């Protein structure tokens, strides 16, 4: 039978499987067709992570359905960046990146060079040469912006 | 069915007390409401407590 895969750029991936196919087994089969290796893939159906040892018969997945396909690093993170202006951001990191490499992750979502960027946790600012493993930043901690702004 | 957010980006149902989706980081939905009930799991139960300490002095 045949289900499709959307991604987030918009592309559709259509798969040949069976219901006995295991999640582990999809994810090869858009690697075959994609390049993109199992562990960077998050599959999405009926609202929910699917699990790599489960089959798509155990999620009532069936022909012509469509999954829904997240690109992740491997080995990356979740953390949250409260402003003091309106917003908290979601931000995908990994333990060994910099202070000044989430910078430019923040500048690319908020559009703040980094010189304008000061950075806080538990009370501390943070420093651009160290790391968030430096700092003991976790999954799901939340870190305060304050924007330096001229005049 | 999960309760929380659905997001309209890659349709992962998400905790009602997530800032962003935990699949894909698009911000949560402006007019979704919390339940009226929320029993979060322990993890983010325990999130939602160090929020609320870091905002009280005593
Ligand atoms: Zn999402």
């Amino acid at each position: 039978m045949q289900i499709f895969v959307k991604t987030l750029t918009g592309k559709t991936i259509t798969l040949e499987v069976e219901p006995s196919d295991t999640i582990e087994n999809v994810k090869a089969k858009i690697q075959d067709k994609e390049g993109i290796p199992p562990d960077q893939q998050r599959l999405i159906f009926a609202g929910k992570q699917l699990e790599d040892g489960r089959t798509l018969s155990d999620y009532n997945i069936q022909k012509e359905s469509t999954l829904h396909l997240v690109l992740r690093l491997r080995g990356g993170m979740q953390i949250f960046v409260k402003t003091l202006t309106g917003k908290t951001i979601t931000l995908e990191v990994e333990p060994s990146d910099t202070i000044e490499n989430v910078k430019a992750k923040i500048q690319d979502k908020e559009g703040i060079p980094p010189d304008q960027q000061r950075l806080i946790f538990a009370g501390k600012q943070l420093e651009d040469g160290r790391t968030l493993s430096d700092y003991n930043i976790q999954k799901e901690s939340t870190l305060h912006l304050v924007l330096r702004l001229r005049g | 069915m999960p309760v929380g957010w659905q997001c309209p980006g890659c349709t992962f149902i998400n905790k009602p007390t997530r800032p962003g989706c935990e699949m894909c980081c698009r911000a949560r939905p402006e007019t979704y409401q919390i339940p009226a009930s929320y029993q979060p799991d322990e993890e983010e139960r325990a999130r939602l407590a160090g929020e609320e300490e870091a905002l009280r002095q005593y």
